[PDB]
């Protein structure tokens, strides 16, 4: 629960905070060690995930391909956005039920 | 009976060339990380390591010249099992060797 | 150069073709298989000091004689005394440039490299008699071998020589306890006693 | 060289000295394989390698079975009785019966176990049968005896913990051992009797009759009837 | 691919014996991260017509419009800083990624948020992994708890308050301790 | 020239020829090889003996088994690589939060080293081995790019969200089950308990 | 050490530099109003040059293998073969013939050991 505080304020820093970050691009400066000292802040350069995890997001993407060999052509985000958008209105309509 | 046609373009005159050409290749600490990876490891990799064995053998072991290989053939002779082919032992496993080169 | 440097072995790698060959150990008995056996070695380099006649061809006189020692006294005064007359003629040399150089100097240095040529003579009998170094080395290192088996000699005899005459003490020979009978040492010998 | 330069497409790696003298010394060292055979086993020698260093971490490990381990419990065989037949001197009242492990079995009391862990050969000069640990702490009294896992955990560890800490310091050392070792026993005899002061007053018979144990340094109170 | 990844030629570096000056800028145009239409290499195209008018690079470079790779931090022998950009004007910079020598690699620079979202994603799957296979072991009951089922526990083995009206050492921490005392009992 | 296997002290005069005897050596001894225990290997003194007795009397009169070479005898090793809880779950929760947290230290600690450039009172947090290596205001942001955009983004935003409300589902309806089922069981409890307080008994 | 012949030549190629070094005083010290010291300083190069050819030919009088005769001095190896490889299991099979008594013996003194206890406790 206290991680669900963290990520919300986190997420709560993501914002527009993004919009400025997009932008930015990591490099170390003058003060910054040169012989061999590098490589580890290449690793901070390094945004790389778990690969294992990177390997799931790849799963994600081949396997919804393969829901696609299943469904081999079927739009549905143009209408999902009145899915979400029906959670929105459906999660109006459950809060008049509350205040009923 | 046709292992060789399992290359999906292969086969080659292979022989001793590119065998010690890469063992020495082999030989450096900083390249034990990037064997963290696909390329081979623990996988169907540990064959390789597994048939280099030739090498204490009379002929093959005049051609090498730089015993860091035979060092990182110490490497696979240990538990490479453990972090030597895992974790160990970032550049300082190169200082373990610049100290074999240091003596 | 490597390209890249990870090999492109990794599926003659795989251990399942082993594996395929451990259903092949039976096969020849009446692919790969075979060429998970041992590969055809390099001839290769097999070439000699490729950086002596050849180099002496690229002049190397003095060597020439040095190649003639190959057949004081003996080879040696050539080798000693010639070798003196090559660095003092060398010397002699550098009277050649340094005895008078300013009247149009581009001269002599230009005649140091006939000196250099000259010298080119040193080098090559000496890394001849490098190998004979080594056999040198060789024979001083072989017999330090032969120190350490003596000093087997110099304590194994002396465990033999004493711990054999201290076999027999006061405890008399140490086989004195007699096993059983030795069962009877702590009380024959002891509790007995009134 | 010509092999050599069949070798050199890779990478800039190898990997030491550009110099090869050694190396010169490897053919040389092939002469010495012309000179050399016996023995395969030597052959690395013949090379000259397989010890370029080992001040490195890594691991250093290979199988090690069977004899081996045994043949030095003989050379302790020898050892450890042969300190016995120096020093020794004292810590009474004693019957030592050394095998293996240094034997230190008692009486109604308890088991003491003996088991020297550091550099080896230190006889007659420091003879004097210094090094050991508690070994199976096991003690053999008879109202109270088995020894699980925690007591053999927290009580040995500083037991040896402190006798190293006697090592530290100029020598005692085994005798305050051997005194500790009668202390925890008897005191635990203390409250044995204790829980007998309350087999009888937390239950029958009567009450009144009683032996708390003090937290004070250790007392039983056999107060009786008013 | 952009970042800490192999991309060595490293004979090129072996006949230049190191970097000078331009020349980084010779290993970069071996490199992927080169641009064709970069003012570096338009004006490569410009040392294919004029070659002399050139200069050193900032001035032919900044002078003209489009993908350009100045040069501004130096870190001899190793790194050297090398911002990609997009010269609207003469006069005008649009800057881009901070390419820069990694020693026989050159890399674009990160987004912060890049690493950031990779540390967010890790730890929060650290999170549902937690959840993942370790929860709903401890099964909930009213009167039992939670429940931990084993083929053998061992290993080791909101209600009610009033009621009817081991210490696994037998007393042995107090005998410990009456040990501490007692070792120094006769040194105190 | 057996002298050459001799020539290991040859060795000993370019090295120290190891450590040798060492009672560490005995300690990775004492996890190594049968059996364990120094005591119960002193009581297995004894056995150690008879392990020295017939346990040994296997020889060597039977066929070379050329299948077995050569190499591949690593190979089977190879085979061992591959055909061959309470706390393990916290166990491996402390090692993967040990990694994305100690990630996230590193978070912290780089982002020190770029807030560094102003604010003193930043760098401060950062993990003690850092500050007694790289001086503090090293990192240093560069603006640059949108950078890049591809439909991997909208595509895992979807089908990620439509696995996180299933997962909500499995979730409701698995835990529907194991409740009815403590229900099943609760309820036997109180009937059991109509048999006694509904026939009138203490509680 | 060895081909110390090459140590020589450190003291020959490199001596040869040291000529070099002898070379750079020259260059425009003159009229730009010592060099007359530095001459002194060439009499002190006539000395340590020389006096290290010396030594060249001192090192030259014992050149290793006098008999300079591979040919034969690798038989002399031979002939130290048929010394040593005949004393090789020879001088380490005392080992063995000498623990075959002696592990026994030495459980003996374990034996009088017992007996040594029997005597600590009367």
């Amino acid at each position: 629960n206290i991680l669900l505080s963290q990520i919300h304020s986190l997420s709560n820093n993501l914002a527009a905070h993004s919009h400025t970050l997009q932008t930015t691009s990591i490099y170390p400066s003058l003060e910054f060690p040169v012989k061999e000292q590098e490589p580890l802040l290449t690793t901070l350069l390094r945004t790389k995930a778990l690969p294992e995890v990177e390997e799931w997001e790849a799963n994600t993407l081949q396997e919804y391909e393969a829901s696609i060999s299943s469904q081999p052509k079927k739009k549905e985000a143009n209408d999902a956005y009145q899915k979400d958008q029906l959670w929105d209105q459906a999660r109006i309509i459950f809060m008049e039920e509350r205040e009923n | 009976e046709t292992k060789w046609l399992l290359s999906k373009v292969p086969d080659d005159k292979s022989r001793f060339e590119i065998e010690l050409e890469f063992v020495q290749m082999l030989s450096n600490p900083w390249y034990l990380n990037f064997l963290a990876q696909h390329k081979y490891f623990e996988d169907e990799a540990f064959l390789q390591y597994l048939e280099y064995m030739e090498y204490w053998r009379e002929p093959e072991y005049v051609k090498f010249i730089i015993y860091p290989t035979c060092l990182h053939m110490l490497t696979l002779l240990k538990n490479p099992q453990f972090r030597n082919d895992i974790s160990r032992a970032d550049l300082s496993k190169q200082v373990n060797d610049e100290i074999y080169y240091e003596w | 150069s490597a390209f890249p440097p990870p090999p492109p072995y990794y599926k003659l790698f795989t251990r399942e073709n082993i594996e395929k060959v451990i259903s092949n150990m039976e096969k020849e008995a009446k692919s790969l298989a075979k060429l998970f056996k041992k590969p055809s070695c390099l001839t290769s380099g097999t070439y000699q000091m490729f950086g002596d006649t050849w180099r002496l061809d690229e002049a190397n006189a003095i060597v020439g004689t040095s190649f003639t020692r190959v057949h004081d006294l003996i080879k040696i005064p050539r080798r000693a005394y010639e070798l003196r007359f090559l660095s003092r003629s060398l010397m002699l040399n550098f009277l050649e440039l340094l005895g008078i150089m300013a009247k149009a100097p581009e001269q002599f240095p230009s005649k140091v490299e006939n000196i250099r040529v000259l010298l080119l003579n040193l080098h090559h009998l000496i890394n001849d008699y490098r190998p004979h170094q080594s056999r040198e080395s060789l024979i001083m290192l072989l017999e330090k071998q032969l120190k350490h088996e003596e000093s087997q000699v110099e304590l194994l005899r002396t465990h033999n020589r004493q711990m054999t005459e201290t076999l027999e003490k006061y405890k008399s020979l140490d086989f004195n306890m007699e096993k059983e009978g030795d069962v009877i040492q702590q009380l024959k010998s002891s509790i007995k006693k009134p | 060289f010509l092999q050599g330069q069949k070798f050199c497409f890779q990478n800039l790696v190898h990997v030491l000295q550009d110099i090869r003298y050694q190396l010169s010394f490897a053919r040389l060292r092939n002469s010495d394989l012309v000179t050399a055979l016996d023995i395969l086993s030597t052959g690395t020698s013949l090379r000259l390698a397989n010890a370029p260093t080992s001040k490195l971490y890594m691991l250093s490990e290979s199988p090690l079975s069977t004899k081996q381990i045994l043949q030095t419990l003989h050379a302790l065989n020898m050892l450890i009785r042969i300190r016995l037949s120096l020093y020794e001197i004292i810590p009474t009242p004693f019957q030592h019966f050394t095998i293996a492990n240094g034997r230190c079995t008692f009486t109604v009391p308890n088991e003491f176990s003996v088991s020297l862990t550091t550099n080896s050969q230190d006889p007659k000069s420091t003879g004097i049968s210094f090094q050991w640990i508690v070994v199976d702490f096991q003690f053999h009294l008879p109202d109270f005896s088995s020894t699980p896992a925690k007591y053999r955990v927290f009580i040995e560890l500083h037991l040896n913990e402190e006798i190293a800490a006697a090592f530290v310091l100029q020598k005692p050392i085994l005798p305050l051992i051997y005194n500790i070792l009668h202390k925890f026993c008897l005191y635990q005899r203390l409250n044995l009797l204790s829980q007998q002061t309350f087999q009888l007053s937390r239950e029958s018979w009567l009450g009144h009759l009683r032996g708390v144990y003090d937290e004070k340094p250790p007392r039983l109170r056999l107060y009786y009837w008013p | 691919d952009l970042t800490s990844i192999q991309w060595r030629m490293p004979e090129w570096v072996q006949s230049m014996g190191g970097l000078r000056t331009e020349n980084v800028l010779e290993y970069f145009s071996q490199s992927p991260f080169y641009s064709h239409k970069s003012n570096n290499e338009m004006l490569k195209m410009q040392s294919q017509f004029n070659a002399l008018d050139l200069g050193d690079l900032n001035s032919q470079l900044k002078r003209l419009t489009g993908i350009q790779f100045v040069i501004i931090h130096e870190r001899p022998p190793f790194l050297w800083v090398i911002q990609k950009q997009n010269r609207l004007n003469e006069n005008e910079v649009k800057p881009l990624t901070v390419y820069f020598v990694c020693n026989e690699n050159i890399y674009m620079a990160p987004n912060a948020y890049t690493l950031l979202a990779t540390r967010m994603l890790n730890a929060t799957y650290c999170f549902q992994k937690a959840l993942t296979k370790i929860e709903k072991f401890p099964q909930y009951n009213p009167q039992e708890g939670y429940t931990y089922p084993k083929l053998s526990n061992d290993n080791l083995e909101e209600n009610k308050n009033q009621s009817i009206e081991p210490e696994d050492f037998s007393v042995v921490r107090a005998f410990m301790q009456s040990l501490h005392s007692s070792k120094e009992a006769p040194d105190v | 020239d057996a002298d050459i296997s001799s020539l290991s002290l040859s060795l000993d005069p370019e090295i120290i020829g190891g450590q040798n005897n060492f009672l560490e050596n005995n300690l990775q001894q004492i996890f190594q090889k049968i059996i364990q225990e120094r005591g119960p290997f002193r009581d297995l003194k004894e056995e150690d003996l008879q392990k020295e007795l017939q346990k040994e009397s296997i020889k060597d009169e039977s066929s070379a088994k050329s299948s077995e070479t050569e190499n591949v005898l690593e190979f089977a090793t190879l085979d061992s690589k591959r055909n061959v809880d309470s706390q393990a779950y916290k166990k491996e929760l402390i090692e993967q939060i040990m990694i994305a947290q100690t990630e996230c230290s590193l978070a912290l600690d780089m982002t020190s080293l770029l807030l560094s450039k102003f604010k003193e009172n930043s760098i401060e947090t950062i993990s003690p081995f850092l500050k007694s290596t790289v001086p503090p205001s090293s990192l240093q942001f560069s603006r640059s790019q949108p950078p890049e955009s591809k439909e991997s983004d909208a595509t895992l935003a979807k089908c990620w969200k439509e696995k996180s409300l299933t997962s909500s589902c499995k979730f409701l309806f698995e835990a529907k089950e194991r409740l009815t089922s403590v229900v099943e069981t609760e309820h036997e409890y109180y009937t059991e308990l109509v048999k006694v307080k509904e026939a009138s008994w203490p509680l | 050490m060895a081909c110390r012949c090459t140590q020589l030549q450190d003291t020959i190629d490199e001596v040869a530099t040291q000529f070099y070094s002898s070379i750079h005083y020259l260059s425009s010290h003159h009229d730009f109003v010592s060099a007359e010291e530095l001459q002194f300083a060439q009499r002190d190069l006539a000395k340590d040059l020389v006096t290290k050819f010396m030594q060249i030919d001192t090192l030259i009088n014992q050149l290793p293998g006098i008999s300079t005769a591979p040919k034969h001095q690798l038989e002399k190896i031979k002939k130290l073969q048929n010394s040593i490889e005949e004393k090789q299991l020879e001088r380490k099979s005392l080992e063995s013939e000498n623990e075959d008594l002696k592990l026994q013996l030495a459980k003996r003194i374990e034996t009088f050991g017992r007996l040594s206890c029997v005597l600590f406790q009367p």
